[PDB]
């Protein structure tokens, strides 16, 4: 929808997307916020968006930032779960990291990406804690 | 492609779901599907991958093949299951109960064969095999060692999987795959089953496309791998093969010969000596057809095979200036073959 909405997505703005982000899986996270049935697939639609990493495509940077914040929230929401794969998450994270590098190449502020970078530090810190 | 490709991926998942799609197994996946905990996690990932495969879909591509990341993920999980089957083969390699472990490995191999059918169904699973350890997949290389080591049927399934992989594989990738067969040809035996040998012949046709196997030649006789395989084909004991199935193995050899004939590149060669013996074996089959003198579909297939055999015999006469020297070894057969050729001309309509 966000690519399709275009100027209408700009008319919807970051807030209609933010309201959806607030509505689902926001802050509380846990098993209840994310459907067991959605499982990887709810993450996978986000992962496909992460794979596109289209911050530039979105008409509004703030809407893109809200989507990036939602992705950062999704990473905070993400906890290892049945039907969720850390390697799949790492591949999504790698797609997110490439998107983050593109945002880094042209970002006025780290903004949501700095929150994503903190999420990037998380798990990588766990890998440092182990490996 | 698109949703229809995803449905084809789902159909491959449905075949894995079906108990068992593989022959000789009561159940496929599920209890048969299931560190051991890591393998269980991989099996859950494979189920997620199967759900992902349902959700999402030149010459090496061949017919366009749907590619699913989940199918590739399932293939990695399948590789872990294959690794458990490989570990039983590795334990057998270490050895100088275990059969039950081999039976569990065989069920895993049957699952791997179902996975290989799924790999034929899904490009991404094939692509992961194509990338390999760095080439041959590390699990696949272990499987190739296992194939060298029921078990013969699993090896035949692996050879069939290799032939499917070879069609998926780029000819340069197939050449890197090629020469695995030369070790396999040494593994292949008259004692080893003819149906397995027919799968090897299908693998040999895939090998003929591969450049390294194409570099391997009938010339150099017994030392040449192709000639030695032809010599086994020339014996044609076919003890495992029965009736049409024995004819089908001969027909597969004829198709492989036709592929060699199509190729521009294709005694001194055991295979050339074998080809006169093979022509005599074809003549014996032709004599049976002459004795039959095509209402049965198998009989109709045999008549087409006899027409193919006659074309191969015509090609063999074109191939050798000394057609007569080859003929003199097969001359008692050749007089029968000439009667058979007249019967074949009568058969042609």
């Amino acid at each position: 929808l966000v690519e399709m909405d275009t100027d209408q997505l700009k008319l919807y703005e970051e807030p209609l997307s933010k309201l959806i982000k607030t509505l689902f899986p926001f802050e509380a996270e846990a098993y209840r916020n994310i459907e067991p049935v959605y499982l990887n697939m709810l993450l996978e639609k986000l992962c496909v968006m992460f794979e596109d990493g289209v911050l530039m495509r979105l008409k509004s940077d703030l809407l893109k930032a809200a989507l990036c914040h939602l992705l950062q929230y999704f990473l905070k929401f993400v906890p290892a779960g049945y039907e969720s794969a850390l390697q799949v998450r790492k591949v999504y994270v790698r797609n997110i990291c490439k998107a983050l590098l593109d945002v880094l190449g042209i970002e006025v502020d780290a903004e949501y990406l700095l929150g994503p970078l903190y999420a990037a530090l998380k798990m990588e810190s766990m890998e440092i804690i182990e490996e | 492609w698109r949703q229809r490709s995803n449905t084809q991926g789902s159909i491959l998942i449905n075949l894995l779901l079906k108990q068992p799609l593989i022959p000789g197994s009561s159940l496929s996946l599920c209890h048969l599907l299931s560190s051991l905990s890591a393998l269980r996690e991989a099996q859950n990932l494979a189920f997620t991958g199967l759900n992902l495969v349902a959700r999402n879909e030149g010459g090496r591509r061949a017919f366009p093949l749907c590619q699913l990341p989940g199918a590739v993920h399932f293939l990695p999980l399948v590789q872990f299951f294959i690794g458990l089957h490989c570990q039983a083969l590795q334990d057998l390699a270490a050895a100088k109960p275990e059969d039950s472990v081999c039976i569990l490995e065989g069920f895993s191999v049957t699952a791997l064969s179902i996975l290989q059918h799924l790999v034929c169904h899904s490009g991404a699973v094939v692509s992961l095999l194509l990338s390999g350890v760095g080439g041959q997949h590390p699990l696949l290389k272990m499987l190739l060692h296992l194939l060298a080591f029921l078990q013969a049927s699993v090896l035949t399934q692996c050879l069939k999987v290799l032939v499917k992989l070879a069609e998926n594989t780029s000819c340069d990738f197939l050449p890197r795959f090629q020469c695995v067969f030369q070790v396999l040809p040494k593994c292949l035996s008259p004692e080893t089953p003819l149906p397995s040998v027919l799968l090897a012949v299908e693998l040999l046709s895939l090998l003929a496309d591969h450049d390294q196997l194409a570099p391997q030649l009938c010339s150099h006789s017994e030392g040449c791998l192709l000639l030695l395989l032809y010599m086994y084909i020339t014996s044609r004991p076919d003890r495992v093969a029965l009736e049409t199935q024995w004819l089908q193995l001969e027909q597969e050899v004829v198709w492989l010969l036709a592929k060699l004939g199509v190729q521009s590149p294709l005694s001194n060669c055991q295979c050339n000596v074998e080809v006169v013996r093979a022509l005599t074996v074809m003549l014996h089959r032709q004599w049976l057809t002459v004795r039959r003198a095509p209402r049965t579909d198998q009989q109709r297939r045999t008549v087409r095979c006899l027409r193919d055999t006659v074309l191969l015999l015509h090609g063999l006469s074109q191939k050798d200036k000394l057609f007569m020297m080859h003929c003199v070894e097969v001359l008692h057969q050749f007089d029968q073959v000439m009667p058979g050729v007249s019967m074949l001309i009568r058969g042609l309509p």
